[PDB]
């Protein structure tokens, strides 16, 4: 019989009601750097069955309680047991208190206890972040409880469906602004024992989860906004930042964002007010937390002097992502770390309507396919996947937790979401959706709650009508790894599905329950008219005229790529899809045109099809304008770029892509009216940038022309920069490649000058792309110093270095040779070795690079290789794959650009 | 914790 203090899970004897938590952070370190905080707190629990040990969560805590490390008190008239020891259990993060007696079923008792801990700059818990305001060093207080580390803050029930009130009070420097998931309850007041501090108070919070608990400290400022509901609405950040007006855009959009989804969710915001604020370098990115949402800077802030239309696209995103959560997730809360997927993924999936609701000309909702769809379906194709859903009694440590946070839970989840809302339609999802949220807010749930609540919906109703259970079809897409690959023969409507996997060796050795079979939703076009729906059931093999066609006619699958798998069809009816794109792309919707590229050069990787079908798919992009298919052939030829571009395959590629790009950049030559103003919406600003992108870095005459020009203008007159944010990455590029030392140090000059983070990140990137031998050498040799180039800059630099095909053998010799500088930097900062490795080894594709890889890991004897240990290993396999690619594919490849090159 | 996601991903 195991003890329940050395099991991760906490006993159910004992369930919290409310919390007192006083927090006090000195942001003055002690002298020796040591930076701490100090706490108190009171915990009420209710026994719900006889135990005579109470068990609850404590992380890296000194209690300086007097007597034990808590006192121990009854609630009302309630006796209470004496207490036997406390005992600190730290491999399950467990504070112990052993009674003499059993506390009793029905009473309330009260915890009281104080303590200490490090305010590290460790991003856990109460924690320190450094940063600078013109000459001095800055340090503000903030919180990171996601996962498993409001134990490292507080002693308490730290597991998400153990909710609770919070009354927090902070005790801070009387000068500095305290913030919290409430408002504060009214003025602060001194610190009796010390005035110089003061002491706010916060109003209760609702019943709520220990995780999505936030507080902080500091000198920042807002923007503000009041709803016409009364909900106050800020956005936090530097001073200097809010003076710049960068919190403004933030601003704009939530109010938007906020009505979207109380609507959405026919629910209430359910707090007073909402704040959001940018912390600076906050690498976790952002964090929902109830009332304070927490962003690094770059994700909320936005000026519109120097930032890019991607950028606008990235904040309003982020934001709708995590005001997502205020509802699904913070009022109905999943009950283990298990169902995460369900979470982040229905966060990641909204996100783009709350974000088309704030920018409706924007056509946002088509990014989820580029940005999650395929994204996933790269790593979802590989034998080493993994279902959405695992089973809760695996999940347990905090490393298991921080385990269920990758691109499938997100991405996959998002995907399948949106799949079943569609089938559902959006209407009958959302009456679900509020019934779920009304029945368990303020409670916590499985995904089978939504499942319920969903078939509650479409038992209610006759329209829609599924081929099973809403249960028994998303089982097929949540309890086995990846997706089908739908073949349709069109001479028969023969419809098959099969597991879909990149490499057609690969042996799959997860079983599922299902035999990898799916129970799939299947919208098609015929001829450009939409069919009638259809599901494919349980079966490997199926048929139906709606998949048969006339020798003229032809059909596409899955319409918007709502549905998450991919479609396979014979030649002839390839033939007609190309055909149509040729004369008459406006028949087939815009995410279609980009899937027909997608999917076809996924399938030439499985061997489905010939690589030579999957090209003659690019074949109609000479009359597109539109971003989507343009983004689907660039994604898809970068590998191809990244192994040819040193061979005799190169040149043809050049060429071809020179041809079909021509016309989009003469579009937007007069479109733009001489590139004097941007398109209007977001996709044709998008594919205005891909295209000058393309057209550049493949060497037509007039955007090197052109990039030559404004970067001229811009040396001519420095302070006033003549090329818009959307083209910086471009145009600076191609300029210093087309130029020498005196475009590369006039950049340098302005790299070492910018005061914004992503103007520094194009010239860093852009300096990467000179053509001289000894400039790239020159650059190479800066990355190491901090002075020139940040250390948590440096990968990324040798890395853009090494893109350049020039700076490729540069780059990789550097590496090598400075490879004795792992014990310089696996303690001072980590580096990652790992992303640094795969990108120089990267276009490695060769029997004599291979052998170089290994002759490098011959160092085996000492030094070793650190975080980026396997990340070798990735390499060598990585290049193997490489090797057998350009075998089988070189000559294929070079005649079919010779061919269709003119 | 944040995700949208980066909007190109493709093998
Ligand atoms: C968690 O924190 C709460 C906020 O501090 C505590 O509630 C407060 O308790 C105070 C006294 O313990 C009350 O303040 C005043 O104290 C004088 C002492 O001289 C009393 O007589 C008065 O009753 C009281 N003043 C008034 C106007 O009633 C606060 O009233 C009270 N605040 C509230 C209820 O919002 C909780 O006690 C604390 N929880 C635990 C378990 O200790
Ligand atoms: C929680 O309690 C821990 C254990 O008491 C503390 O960790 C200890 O910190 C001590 C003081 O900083 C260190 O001991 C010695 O301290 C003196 C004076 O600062 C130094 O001259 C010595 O070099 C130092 N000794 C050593 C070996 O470094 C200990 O390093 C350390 N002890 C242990 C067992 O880890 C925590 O500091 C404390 N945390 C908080 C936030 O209060
Ligand atoms: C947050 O929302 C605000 C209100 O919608 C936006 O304010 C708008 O800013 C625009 C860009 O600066 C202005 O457009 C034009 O600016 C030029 C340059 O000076 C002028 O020639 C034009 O006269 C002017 N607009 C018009 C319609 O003539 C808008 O004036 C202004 N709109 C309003 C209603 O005040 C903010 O831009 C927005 N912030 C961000 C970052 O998006
Ligand atoms: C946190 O503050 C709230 C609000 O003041 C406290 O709620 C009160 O609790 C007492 C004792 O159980 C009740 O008699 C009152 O009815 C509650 N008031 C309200 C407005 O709900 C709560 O007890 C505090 N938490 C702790 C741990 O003391
Ligand atoms: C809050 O008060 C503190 C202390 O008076 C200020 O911190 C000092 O700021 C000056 C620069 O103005 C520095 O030279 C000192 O080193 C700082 N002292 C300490 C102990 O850190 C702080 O600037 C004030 N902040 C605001 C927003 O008013
Ligand atoms: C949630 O949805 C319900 C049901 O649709 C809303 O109630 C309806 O509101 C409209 C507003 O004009 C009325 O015409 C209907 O008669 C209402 N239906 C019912 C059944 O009451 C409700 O307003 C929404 N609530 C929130 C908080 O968004
Ligand atoms: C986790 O969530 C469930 C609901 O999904 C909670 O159980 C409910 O509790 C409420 C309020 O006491 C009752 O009215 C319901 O009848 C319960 N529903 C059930 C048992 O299905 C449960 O309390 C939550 N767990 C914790 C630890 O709070
Ligand atoms: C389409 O599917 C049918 C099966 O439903 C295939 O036709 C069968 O072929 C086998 C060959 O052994 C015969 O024994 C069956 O009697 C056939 N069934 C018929 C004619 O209804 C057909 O080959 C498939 N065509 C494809 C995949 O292109
Ligand atoms: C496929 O996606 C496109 C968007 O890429 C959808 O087109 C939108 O349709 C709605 C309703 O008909 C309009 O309000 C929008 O203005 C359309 N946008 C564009 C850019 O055309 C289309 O509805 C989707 N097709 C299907 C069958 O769902
Ligand atoms: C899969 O198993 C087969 C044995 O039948 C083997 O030949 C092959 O190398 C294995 N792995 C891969 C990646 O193909
Ligand atoms: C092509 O098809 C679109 C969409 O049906 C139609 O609006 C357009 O008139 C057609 N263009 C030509 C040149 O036939
Ligand atoms: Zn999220």
């Amino acid at each position: 019989q195991s003890k329940p203090w050395n099991r991760y899970r906490l006993p159910t004897t004992l369930l919290p009601d409310s919390y007192n938590v006083t927090l006090r952070p000195y942001l003055t370190p002690n002298a020796d750097g040591l930076y701490i905080f100090k706490g108190k707190s009171i915990v009420r629990f209710l026994c719900q069955e006889p135990t005579d040990v109470i068990i609850i969560h404590s992380k890296k805590l000194n209690y300086t309680t007097q007597g034990h490390m808590v006192v121990l008190r009854g609630v009302g008239d309630s006796q209470v047991p004496e207490i036997d020891r406390t005992e600190l259990v730290e491999l399950t993060e467990y504070l112990v208190v052993h009674l003499k007696g059993s506390l009793q079923p029905g009473h309330m008792y009260e915890m009281e206890s104080e303590f200490q801990g490090e305010l590290a700059d460790d991003l856990a818990g109460f924690y320190r972040s450094e940063y600078m305001e013109g000459n001095v060093k800055k340090v503000l207080a903030t919180t990171q409880m996601q996962s498993t580390d409001a134990r490292k803050s507080f002693p308490c029930f730290d597991e998400p469906a153990m909710k609770a009130t919070f009354n927090i009070t902070l005790i801070h420097p009387n000068n500095l602004t305290a913030l919290s998931n409430m408002p504060p309850k009214g003025s602060s007041t001194p610190l009796a024992e010390d005035p110089n501090w003061s002491v706010t108070e916060f109003e209760t919070t609702p019943v709520m989860s220990t995780y999505l608990l936030a507080y902080i400290v500091s000198e920042f400022q807002s923007v503000n906004e009041t709803a016409q509901n009364g909900v106050l609405i800020r956005i936090w950040a530097r001073p200097n930042a809010i003076a710049e007006g960068h919190g403004m855009y933030a601003l704009n959009v939530t109010g938007p964002i906020l009505n979207f989804f109380a609507n959405h969710y026919n629910t209430s915001y359910p707090l007073p007010k909402s704040d959001q604020i940018a912390l600076p370098d906050f690498n976790a990115g952002a964090m929902e937390n109830w009332g304070l949402v927490t962003y690094r800077e770059n994700a909320l802030l936005f000026d519109p002097q120097s930032s890019s239309i991607s950028n606008k696209e990235r904040v309003v995103t982020v934001i709708a992502h995590e005001l997502a959560h205020q509802w699904f997730g913070n009022l109905v809360t999943l009950a283990w770390w298990n169902d995460l997927w369900l979470n982040e993924g229905f966060a990641s999936y909204v996100e783009y309507l709350g974000a088309d609701h704030a920018e409706p000309t924007w056509n946002l909702k088509d990014l989820i396919v580029p940005g999650d769809v395929y994204r996933v379906m790269a790593v979802d194709a590989l034998a080493s996947s993994h279902p959405l859903t695992t089973p809760a009694e695996e999940v347990n440590t905090p490393a298991q937790i921080s385990e269920m946070f990758d691109s499938i839970s997100y991405s996959k989840g998002a995907s399948v979401i949106r799949m079943l809302s569609n089938f559902l339609t959006e209407d009958l999802f959302k009456e679900g959706l509020a019934s779920y949220l009304h029945a368990f807010a303020y409670q916590n749930t499985t995904y089978l709650d939504l499942w319920e609540h969903l078939q509650k919906a479409v038992d209610a109703q006759t329209s829609i009508r599924l081929p099973d259970t809403v249960r028994a079809i998303m089982d097929r897409w949540t309890l086995q790894m990846g997706f089908p690959v739908i073949t349709v023969d069109t001479k028969t409507g023969n419809i098959s599905q099969k597991h879909f996997l990149l490499d057609s060796e690969s042996n799959v050795t997860r079983s599922s329950a299902f035999d990898y079979l799916w129970i799939v939703p299947i919208s098609s076009i015929k001829n450009g008219v939409m069919q009638d729906h259809y599901w494919l059931r349980d079966v490997s093999q199926a048929q139906n005229d709606l998949f048969k066609t006339a020798s003229d006619d032809w059909v596409l699958l899955n319409v918007n790529v709502t549905g998450y798998f991919q479609v396979n069809y014979d030649e002839d009816n390839w033939r007609m899809i190309q055909h149509q794109l040729q004369t008459n792309l406006s028949v087939i919707p815009v995410i279609n045109r980009a899937q027909v590229i997608y999917d076809s050069f996924n399938l030439a990787t499985a061997h489905m099809v010939p690589v030579t079908l999957a090209l003659d798919n690019t074949l109609f992009l000479n009359g597109e304008k539109e971003y989507m298919p343009w983004q689907a052939a660039l994604s898809s030829l970068s590998y191809f770029s990244l192994m040819f571009d040193r061979s005799e395959v190169y040149g043809p590629m050049k060429k071809y892509l020179r041809k079909q790009v021509e016309p989009l950049f003469q579009h937007f030559e007069t479109l733009t009216k001489n590139w004097t103003e941007r398109p209007e919406n977001l996709m044709d600003q998008y594919s205005e940038i891909n295209a000058i992108s393309t057209a550049c870095s493949n060497g037509l005459p007039q955007c090197e022309n052109l990039a030559k020009t404004l970067f001229d203008q811009w040396m001519s007159d420095p302070e006033n920069n003549p090329i818009h944010p959307n083209l910086r990455s471009t145009i600076y590029c191609n300029a210093i490649a087309q130029g020498g030392q005196d475009q590369w140090d006039f950049a340098w000059g302005q790299l070492q000058q910018a005061q914004l983070v992503n103007e520094a990140d194009k010239l860093r990137s852009a300096l990467a792309c000179s053509n001289e031998v000894w400039l790239l050498n020159r650059y190479l040799g800066y990355t190491l110093n901090p002075d020139l180039i940040r250390k948590q800059d440096a990968t990324s630099t040798i890395n853009s270095i090494a893109s350049n095909v020039i700076g490729q053998p540069l780059a990789w010799d550097f590496v090598q040779s400075n490879w004795k500088k792992l014990f310089q930097d696996y303690g001072g900062g980590s580096f990652s070795f790992s992303n640094l490795i795969q990108g120089v080894t990267r276009r490695f594709s060769s029997e004599f690079e291979l052998q170089q890889l290994e002759q490098f890991k011959k160092n085996n004897m000492d030094v070793g290789f650190g975080s980026g240990t396997r990340a070798l290993e990735q390499a060598l396999e990585k290049t193997k794959a490489n090797i057998k690619w350009v075998k089988e594919n070189k000559e294929v490849v070079l005649n079919w650009f010779i061919e269709h090159s003119s | 914790r944040p995700k949208p996601q980066q909007f190109f991903g493709l093998m």
